[PDB]
């Protein structure tokens, strides 16, 4: 039981995990709000 | 930044001729009133006093700062334009 | 109306809500001493020389950045904010190079008068200096960076007034920057006046280097021709021959500025 | 009522799965307690949230030590039109902490259940959690919690059936120390440096985006949903009056088991030394000195962390304060002086530099304690540091300034006779 | 104590702005993905990631690659050199293809944390801030990373290796030259700071769902 240790899935985690793991997140958000402007500077 | 030399009045006559000394190059003034200048409290006796004296006087009325609202909070606002870039 | 009473060493003042304390202490009458702050530009609260102390607050606050509320007696010639003041100086002064008699902002410097006025007279400071390399921005601006105080003055000013986003600040810590962190010249027809806001000798102007003292020359206020919108300037002479050209004040016509 | 503390049971724990000998997805997490019932808690309302914090006694676990139902009531207001958000810190940047790493990387779902139920009591639309750049595996690991959460329908849209929406957002910062400060933290994430900014306007007011925040630590919201649904009474219960509930510990330096141990708040030093870290290296009487709340509070000698304990107020009474509770000893065989100075370039290297106070007085210091080390100043010079240390607190924008003047202030303050030996050797052997 | 590095850019046939840098096509969704994440009207919020991102790519970033990002983002180019100098974990010139960071903080140097320092600095016979002649090891000093507890550690490349001795160090060391990635994590038979042999908290198996919820609820 708790002789042993569970988290070695981060033993195979790329260069690209996160930013993958985001990109397929992107499709479960809500939309962002607006702040009535391109940018600040427009 | 200093504000401490704008509080009193200056009167101060007009500049006239300047030339560079012939020997050793200096230069030379022939008016004696060039290095003169008078401190007043108020516009007012500034005044009186170059009437009193028979001078031809031009005055100029006092310019101030106008009061300017800043605020803090404006550097990170949501939406309007004075967001700054950097600090 | 909406006026707000607040008391400066014990003596009532009405101040418009959203006011700060140094604009307070300006109502009463007195000049909050100040490095980073400039009405003109954006509140920084960086060389946190504006500190003054709240009666019945334990911790010193800045002046230049702190609203003032109703109730409020500002202390400005307190104990406290005359220690905050020497400490502030002594940390400015602590890297500061010994350039007083080359530097070209001699006699006009704020931070030897305010060193005179609201610092110490000795230094306590056993240790080295730091010394960084010269930036060039053009045939304008004389750039001495061992100078600077890193106040952001001049990097608020061209991003705000000349709306060019080329100054900022590299680095962090000690060795922070002020710079443009690449061999880029900063171009723009406002671009002189970074050598007026810039309270230090870093910023100078490259013609009239090494030419005059200001205590020197003698001040005549007159108008601007070069272009139609007759800006104020003061022609600054010495024995009959024009040193420089400043701008003057006029809130509605130039503000503060001139044209390169 | 209760006098003696230090006695936490094995079950009364909050983080059951803190050394990752359980499984951390989502399956170990529901068989651990975790999401249960959110959807009550969620319809309950925010004031009940709120109130069940403010009577949980519940205290800001960053290091600041405020009250996180005083902080989290500032935000309880009606909509002015810009969304509300919850800024979540994971810097760890402080040395000898690492409770939140442990927290975030075996138990991530209790995590973002707080996150979520902090986001209802305090009307947030979202939750940015902003973990050290160094943490990428723990980064990814709370990235692939998130993403099971999505799925499970427990977050965004409709979030466990209550009809409120919340999403969960993770950005990773790059090697700064700063950014652990909450004012930097948002112009971190706002995209410039992070470079605290002053106040006011308070993050309740003016936050992230230029809209309303509140940032919060990881442990704090972790332990959030446990005390909302076991009641704030419960958690009250443990510790002293305004100290209560239970802390994370993470014990280190020289000792023969450094660990990290949930224990109850008012344990004694000497007791969480000898029971959990296995003791001092060497016997208790080996021991010199310790610093009980990370690199920014003062160190204490074997004398006064004989008999104290570990809360606020008794840390706080010692001139220390409790910090973020991370407990770093050192025996009588180091150099205390080396320690406080490398302490020192520490905070040299990791300030922003934007008011001179912090910048040109933290490199002064470092400078000094360098030059204390081998002892080549004079006794005089040592009020002087004093002096100079005292010229950096209070005159500062964040508390970094504060945080480095504090361990040279107790250094001196408690090792002025170990300096002034130091300094009279080097006079000697140099003549 | 000083840094070395100059946050000055001087002109390099090796870094200059018309040295060649693109994003590839999965790194332009990744891009999107990351600027859908901030709210509209803030694309800025997304120069940290995204400067990240193109570091992955790279294994450095010259000043195409901020410029590049700059115009990506529509921000000054000038905002991006001052977040690219003010963080740490951006290198701003080529780096080994495994980045050794020791951390030498007071919780680190109590444990003795130079004689990892000192071995491999032996093993790479390199000094404190230079990079193998073969371009494969660059060593650096860095301050604490959060293992504190776990310490004496090292950090390879987003991978952290604690409790190491000069003998894991070197075999670390040489494990990687071989070209077999080591496992990450504490060694001498630990995992996740737990005391060695005292194992004096979680213990008991652990308790259900809605083991004390209060009445009401
Ligand atoms: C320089 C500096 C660094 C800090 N780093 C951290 C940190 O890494 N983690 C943390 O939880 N708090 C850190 N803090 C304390 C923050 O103020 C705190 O996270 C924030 O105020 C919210 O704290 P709370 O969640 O306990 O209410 C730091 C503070 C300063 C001045
Ligand atoms: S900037 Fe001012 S204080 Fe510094 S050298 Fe020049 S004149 Fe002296
Ligand atoms: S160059 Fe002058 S204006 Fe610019 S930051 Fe330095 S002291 Fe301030
Ligand atoms: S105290 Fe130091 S870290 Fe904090 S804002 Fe000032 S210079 Fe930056
Ligand atoms: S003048 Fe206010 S902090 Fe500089
Ligand atoms: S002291 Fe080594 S990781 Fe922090
Ligand atoms: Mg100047």
């Amino acid at each position: 039981d708790n002789s042993t240790y569970r988290n070695l899935q981060h033993h195979e985690y790329s260069t690209y995990t996160f930013l993958d793991l985001n990109v397929e997140l992107s499709k479960f958000r809500m939309p962002q709000p607006s702040s009535g402007r391109q940018s600040p500077r427009h | 930044s200093g504000v401490n030399n704008t509080k009193k009045w200056k009167m101060e006559f007009d500049t006239r001729e300047r030339w560079e000394n012939p020997l050793m190059g200096w230069s030379s003034t022939a008016d004696p009133l060039s290095n003169l200048v008078l401190t007043f409290s108020t516009k007012e006796d500034a005044v009186a006093f170059a009437e009193k004296n028979g001078w031809s006087f031009d005055v100029e009325e006092r310019k101030v700062p106008k009061p300017k609202s800043k605020s803090y909070g404006a550097n990170f606002s949501w939406n309007k334009r004075t967001r700054v870039s950097t600090k | 109306s909406n006026l707000i009473e607040v008391f400066v060493d014990g003596q009532s003042v009405m101040v418009e809500p959203g006011t700060t304390v140094l604009q307070a202490c300006e109502k009463v009458g007195m000049q909050i001493p100040r490095f980073c702050y400039h009405e003109r530009l954006s509140v920084a609260g960086n060389c946190r020389m504006c500190l003054v102390e709240i009666e019945k607050a334990p911790k010193v606050v800045a002046a230049c950045a702190m609203p003032v509320m109703k109730g409020w007696n500002i202390l400005t010639n307190s104990e406290k904010s005359k220690k905050a003041r020497e400490g502030v100086m002594e940390f400015l002064l602590a890297n500061h190079p010994l350039d007083c008699p080359i530097c070209d902002q001699g006699g006009e410097c704020d931070l030897q008068d305010q060193s005179m006025m609201f610092g110490s007279d000795r230094s306590r400071f056993l240790e080295g200096k730091r010394a960084v390399e010269d930036k060039n921005i053009g045939p304008l601006v004389k750039t001495i960076m061992t100078r600077c105080i890193q106040c952001t003055r001049c990097i608020r000013f061209a991003s705000e007034i000349a709306g060019v986003d080329d100054l900022g600040t590299t680095g962090r810590g000690n060795d922070m920057q002020v710079g443009t962190y690449i061999e880029k010249m900063f171009m723009s027809e406002l671009s002189g006046n970074i050598i007026d806001i810039c309270p230090v000798g870093a910023l100078t102007s490259k013609p009239y280097a090494f030419t005059a003292r200001p205590w020197e020359t003698r001040k005549t206020e007159s108008i601007d021709v070069m272009d139609a919108v007759g800006s104020n300037i003061v022609v600054s002479t010495r024995t009959g021959e024009v040193m420089r050209i400043l701008p003057r004040m006029h809130e509605d016509i130039n503000e503060e500025w001139i044209s390169d | 009522k209760k006098t003696s503390f230090g006695s936490l049971k094995d079950e009364d724990r909050i983080f059951t799965n803190l050394y990752g000998r359980h499984d951390w997805r989502l399956k170990g997490a529901q068989s651990r307690g975790d999401w249960y019932k959110t959807k009550e808690i969620l319809l309950k309302g925010p004031d009940w949230i709120l109130g069940e914090v403010k009577t949980s006694g519940l205290r800001g676990r960053g290091g600041a030590g405020f009250p996180t139902g005083l902080k989290w009531s500032f935000m309880n207001k009606p909509s002015d039109g810009r969304p509300k958000y919850l800024v979540v810190n994971a810097d760890e940047g402080e040395p000898g902490t690492c409770k939140d790493r442990e927290i975030i990387r075996h138990d991530p779902h209790k995590l973002v259940e707080g996150c979520l139920v902090g986001g209802r009591a305090m009307g947030a639309r979202a939750a940015y959690i902003y973990i050290r750049g160094e943490f990428y595996n723990e980064a990814s690991n709370l990235q692939v919690a998130i993403r099971e959460a999505y799925e499970a329908g427990l977050i965004g849209k409709n979030a466990c059936g209550s009809g409120y929406d919340f999403d969960v957002f993770v950005v990773r910062g790059a090697g700064a120390y700063i950014c652990g400060e909450e004012t930097a933290l948002i112009e971190s994430i706002e995209g410039k440096q992070g470079k605290p900014r002053l106040k006011p306007p308070f993050p309740a007011d003016v936050g992230v985006f230029g809209c309303p925040t509140t940032v919060a630590n990881v442990e704090t919201v972790a332990v959030s949903p446990t005390i909302c649904r076991r009641g704030g009474a419960w958690f009250a219960s443990f510790g002293r009056e305004r100290n209560s509930g239970t802390k994370l510990f993470n014990i280190s330096g020289h000792v023969n088991h450094p660990c990290t141990v949930e224990e109850e708040m008012s344990v004694p030093l000497k007791e969480l030394i000898e029971k959990h870290a296995g003791g001092v290296i060497g016997g208790w009487d080996n021991l010199l000195a310790v610093i009980p709340g990370g690199s920014s509070t003062p160190l204490i000698p074997k004398s006064v962390c004989e008999t104290v304990l570990m809360d606020f107020d008794a840390l706080v009474q010692a001139q220390t304060g409790l910090g973020t509770a991370a407990v770093i000893v050192m025996d009588r065989s180091t150099d205390i002086v080396k320690a406080i100075a490398r302490l020192i370039e520490f905070y040299k290297h990791e300030s922003c530099g934007q008011c001179t106070p912090c910048r040109e007085g933290v490199d002064w210091m470092n400078k000094v304690m360098a030059r204390f080390v081998k002892g080549d100043a004079r006794p005089a010079e040592i009020d002087s540091l004093w002096e100079i240390s005292k010229q950096i607190e209070g005159h500062t924008i964040c508390a970094l300034g504060d945080g480095a003047a504090w361990p040279v202030q107790g250094l001196i303050r408690h090792f002025r006779p170990e300096l002034e030996e130091r300094m009279q050797q080097f006079a000697l052997q140099h003549q | 104590g000083a840094g070395g590095a100059l946050f000055v850019h001087r002109d390099t046939p090796e870094n200059n702005p018309d040295t060649p840098f693109d994003f590839t096509p999965e790194n332009y969704k990744r891009i999107e993905a990351i600027v859908k994440n901030y709210p509209e009207g803030h694309k800025a919020a997304a120069v940290l990631p995204v400067l990240d991102l193109a570091q992955r790519q790279n294994g450095w970033l010259p000043i195409s690659a901020m410029n590049k990002v700059a115009e990506i983002l529509q921000v000054p180019p000038m905002r991006v050199y001052e977040v690219a100098t003010f963080y740490t974990m951006y290198n701003r010139k080529p780096v080994g293809k495994y980045h050794i960071q020791v951390c030498t903080t007071t919780p680190c140097m109590l444990r003795n944390s130079d004689s990892i320092l000192e071995a491999i600095q032996k093993k790479l016979g390199i000094k404190v801030g230079e990079t193998t002649p073969d371009k494969l090891f660059t060593l650096i000093e860095v301050e604490c990373l959060g293992a504190c507890v776990n310490a004496p550690m090292v950090q390879i490349n987003d991978n952290y290796y604690e409790d190491l001795t000069p003998k894991d160090i070197e075999e670390i060391i040489d494990e990687l030259k071989a070209g077999k990635i080591p496992k990450p994590g504490p060694r001498s038979g630990r995992f996740s700071c737990e005391p060695a042999g005292g194992l004096t908290s979680l213990t008991e198996p652990p308790k259900g769902p809605g083991f004390g919820v209060q009445a009401g609820l």
